[PDB]
């Protein structure tokens, strides 16, 4: 389980967060998006509203689990042990390889 | 009272990102 | 067999162009989203009558007029 | 343009006797900027006082802000929870 | 120049009808089962030609065969008419930029 | 067509509140039928001075008319407030009831209408205006001034009907309304923008 | 409770847009809005792109120990123009007008000011006394100029 | 020379009796190639109609209005021939055809999927067709870059959640992810 620290405060995200498109390295809590705290670069709408939970069982590659993959490769291209932990971490090198093939 | 400037709180965009939560694992003794 | 879901959601009719939803846009034929809504609603409770739905629109469209929309 | 800064700043001395009803780290987190309050987080781009059709000085106050939220019928959330049990 | 016949139109009632008066005291599914593989080809004759708006002679026909299968619901009174639908459909959401102010 | 109108909302009020259960609360006769404004100041002459609401269905006390629900919408106002009153500000069934009571009012203002300006001698002049009115609730957040930090605060989840004065727990904390902003949607930029290449 | 706290000076303030931000443009769908607390109406004016915004304040029951209010202002209107409507000039009123640090004594009962904006956050501390009978009221807008 | 988008370019600038295009003999007959019938449903109709109704104050320096009054009659004859057929088309239904559902299930998918141009079944080297393939790539990424990003959805299972004024379900963003999914993965295609 990894530890989503918000932005702009302190608080941790219990089971909700929200996945930015521009800086595409930080998240938002529940509150902090309903009073708009995240600062004015931004128009509110690059903030998709992912889940923090545990999955089902594997190869069943939802939603989630395919944007985040696709938003890693766009990062990093390569390194794939730091493309399997921006799914969440739930998800093999050697199974988001075959997936994404 | 306008004396009393507070401590800031950084991001930490390293540790906000991708942080988990080592003798748990058997191979270091 | 694994194949690439056609979302036809997201994707703009080509030939007419008129009958897309009002967010894929850019008697009254206005056809808004509150009676878009009340369409499905009619039709997921009624089953397909076209009688007890039409005037759960709001009486404003036909019945030949609803089937212009639910094609 | 900075994206880094802090943004957050609490208050060493604890006043937390009367204060449950504000957001609490888990003190008081205080902000640099205000807050903003949105009242429906979706708009009806149809209901034509707002897309001004060019068809024919009028006033008319309409019911509450729940005609441009999309509010559906009690009906069909009663034969949900029918379906539901 | 009348005042209801004004207001009221489509790109489906230029042509008419022109052929259903001649072809619903047959079979109502011949034409429309001719019809839709002629929109196939004419599909396939725009892919193979790198063009992006569709053709006139294909909108024309377009608005016929939705016709038919509308007054085949209207008259016939179908039994079950079967659903498929999302149960969902997109719709315009409020941006708002943010209150905390951009440092330089 | 007012028979289903009885059930429907029935229902509703049955299945939004398990987790709080507002409707499982004691409640007296209460024969007030006055302004709803006022709904408190009888309240608290009722106090000075001196049948729940799912048996009042069951009973039969609200009949298919305006009446049948104004008297719904007066007895809704009247649990409510005893429960605010009730619970403190930081409790969560605060929140609950909060919650229930903005569902509840706008469920029971919902399906029942279905059954001194130099800008305005210029605008006025120049276009015609054609008007939409309504009108929104608003909250209120703290302020503190420190040396150049301009510090701001967070919405208080106070409910409109709570009637407190306005506790503080400093007295160098200073009391703001945030105005809600509501127009026509800015056009925000396409796909391409958001989430370009980078 | 500041129910019994109301004010008895500043009827009526505005902050309506001044004429040449109309003029240096134009030269319309209006939907006027109100809050839940009695007073303080809010119109403005789009249509198919500026909305020449106006905040009325009327103070005829406002509290006094609500003082500041808080809103937001779009980067395309950066001045605008306070309309002051008190009760009587029957004495001198001390009525100064500053954003953050430079106050504006006016334009030239009724009074006009102009206020000219720049980006981030603004204090714009009003306030009206009296010489004589000492009695003070404070006006402030947070207002929040986007970039 | 796009004469129905100057029409509507005029309408959108609020200013459509100042210059009304200046139809005369070298501008409204150099555009035109007699209006040329457009065939909108109402865009570019409501669009004749304000033409229309702005023009009758000058009702001397414009020569096109006959044309457009010859227009609106053939488009009345149009509607009324239109009508008289239906009422021809809904006098000789027969009584009794029985129309079966397997049919009506394989004219439906297909009548669907021909809408918005994507490959149906029928069931009753080379670079010059690569270019082709590129430009149908190209195509598709064009079009999912003209989606607004303020998307949301709201599906017909969200009354069991009970959405308050401020609520902020968690079934909003359903179609937006999709909406990118496919757009960054015709990006990492090569
Ligand atoms: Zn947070």
């Amino acid at each position: 389980h990894k530890v989503y620290i918000c932005h702009t405060c302190g608080n941790e995200s219990i089971n909700v967060r929200y996945h930015n498109l521009r800086a595409r390295d930080t998240n938002l809590c529940s509150r902090c998006f309903q009073e708009g705290h995240f600062g004015a670069n931004f128009q509110s709408s690059d903030f998709i509203r992912l889940e923090n939970n545990g999955n089902s069982v594997k190869k069943n590659w939802s939603d989630q689990e395919m944007l985040l993959l696709l938003e890693g490769i766009e990062m990093y291209e390569d390194q794939w042990e730091k493309i399997a932990d921006h799914v969440g971490g739930h998800k093999r090198v050697e199974d988001c390889i075959e997936k994404f093939l | 009272f306008e004396t009393m400037v507070a401590n800031p709180i950084k991001v930490s965009r390293l540790q906000s990102n991708g942080v988990l939560t080592i003798h748990y694992s058997l191979a270091n003794f | 067999k694994k194949e690439f879901p056609v979302n036809l959601t997201i994707k703009k009719n080509v030939y007419d162009s008129a009958q897309d939803f009002n967010a894929l846009q850019d008697v009254k034929k206005n056809w808004s989203d509150q009676e878009m809504l009340l369409l499905l609603e009619g039709i997921e409770m009624y089953e397909d009558q076209w009688e007890k739905i039409a005037d759960h629109v709001g009486g404003h469209k036909r019945v030949e007029d609803c089937i212009e929309k639910f094609l | 343009i900075m994206i880094d800064a802090a943004s957050s700043f609490v208050l060493p001395i604890s006043i937390t006797k009367n204060v449950d009803v504000l957001q609490r780290t888990d003190e008081i987190l205080w902000f640099r900027g205000p807050s903003v309050i949105v009242n429906e987080r979706i708009i009806n781009s149809g209901d034509p006082h707002l897309s001004l059709p060019l068809n024919r000085n009028e006033k008319e106050s309409l019911p509450g802000p729940f005609v441009l939220g999309l509010r559906p019928s009690a009906k069909f959330t009663a034969h949900r929870l029918s379906m539901l049990r | 120049i009348k005042l209801q016949n004004l207001y009221n139109w489509t790109p489906s009632n230029y042509i008419g009808d022109d052929e259903i008066e001649n072809f619903r005291n047959g079979t109502p599914d011949k034409l429309v089962s001719d019809s839709l593989l002629k929109l196939k080809r004419l599909r396939k004759e725009r892919i193979l030609n790198k063009v992006l708006k569709p053709t006139t002679e294909e909108r024309e026909l377009y608005f016929k065969v939705k016709r038919i299968l509308k007054e085949v619901i209207l008259a016939k009174k179908v039994s079950k008419v079967p659903i498929n639908n999302v149960r969902a459909f997109p719709v315009l959401q409020t941006n708002y930029n943010g209150s905390i102010p951009v440092v330089r | 067509k007012l028979v289903d109108f009885l059930v429907n909302v029935q229902s509703i009020l049955n299945a939004a509140s398990v987790k709080c259960h507002v409707v499982d609360e004691s409640f007296p006769a209460k024969f007030f039928e006055k302004n709803p404004d006022k709904i408190y100041e009888s309240y608290c002459k009722f106090i000075k001075n001196r049948t729940t609401i799912n048996k009042r269905f069951e009973n039969g006390e609200y009949e298919p008319i305006q009446g049948g629900f104004y008297k719904l919408y007066h007895d809704i106002k009247l649990v409510c407030t005893i429960l605010i009153h009730f619970y403190p500000q930081g409790t969560r069934n605060y929140q609950l009831v909060d919650k229930f009571y903005k569902f509840s009012s706008e469920l029971l203002l919902r399906e029942c209408c279905r059954i001194a300006t130099e800008l305005d001698k210029i605008i006025s002049y120049d276009f015609i205006k054609i008007s939409m009115n309504y009108t929104v609730p608003i909250s209120q957040t703290y302020q503190i001034r420190t040396k150049d930090m301009d510090l701001f605060s967070s919405i208080i989840s106070k409910s409109n009907l709570d009637k407190r004065p306005h506790e503080l727990p400093n007295t160098n904390f200073k009391i703001n309304n945030v105005l809600p902003q509501t127009d026509i949607e800015n056009e925000a930029p396409r796909l391409g923008f958001v989430g370009a290449n980078t | 409770l500041g129910n019994g706290y109301n004010r008895s000076l500043l009827t009526e303030d505005y902050l309506l847009n001044p004429n040449n931000f109309k003029k240096l443009i134009a030269k319309s769908m209006q939907k006027e809005m109100q809050s839940l607390s009695e007073q303080h109406t809010m119109e403005y004016k789009p249509y198919k792109n500026q909305n020449w915004v106006e905040y009325i304040f009327n103070g005829n029951e406002l509290s006094q120990n609500e003082n500041a209010f808080s809103f937001m202002l779009q980067p395309m209107q950066t001045f605008l123009t306070l309309q002051s409507h008190l009760t009587s000039s029957l004495k001198d009123t001390e009525t100064l007008l500053t954003i953050n640090k430079e106050p504006v004594k006016s334009r030239t009962i009724t009074e006009i000011f102009d206020i000219r904006l720049s980006e981030g956050l603004n204090h714009l501390m009003f306030r009206c006394e009296d010489k004589i009978s000492h009695e003070t009221e404070f006006m402030n807008f947070w207002i929040n100029v986007l970039p | 020379l796009q004469e129905q988008s100057e029409l509507m370019s005029t309408v959108m600038n609020n200013t459509p009796t100042t210059v009304a295009a200046l139809a005369a003999v070298a501008a409204a007959s150099e555009t035109n190639g007699t209006i040329p019938k457009p065939r909108s449903s109402a865009q570019l109709e409501q669009l004749l109609y304000r033409y229309r109704a702005i023009q009758n104050h000058p009702k001397e320096n414009k020569l096109e209005i006959k044309a457009i009054e010859d227009t609106f009659r053939n488009i009345s004859r149009d509607q009324d021939i239109y009508e008289t057929k239906l009422d021809t088309l809904r006098k000789s239904i027969d009584k009794g055809f029985q129309y079966d559902e397997d049919l009506l299930n394989k004219h439906l998918v297909a009548l669907q999927l021909l809408e918005k141009d994507t490959d149906v079944p029928d069931y009753f080297g080379d670079p010059d067709t690569e270019i082709r393939i590129s430009a149908r790539i190209s195509n598709r990424i064009n079009e999912l870059e003209r989606l607004p990003a303020n998307l949301g959805t709201y599906s017909l299972d969200d009354c069991l959640e009970f959405i308050t004024k401020d609520d902020l379900s968690s079934r909003m963003d359903t179609f937006k992810i999709k909406a990118l999914v496919e757009l960054k993965s015709l990006k990492l295609l090569t």
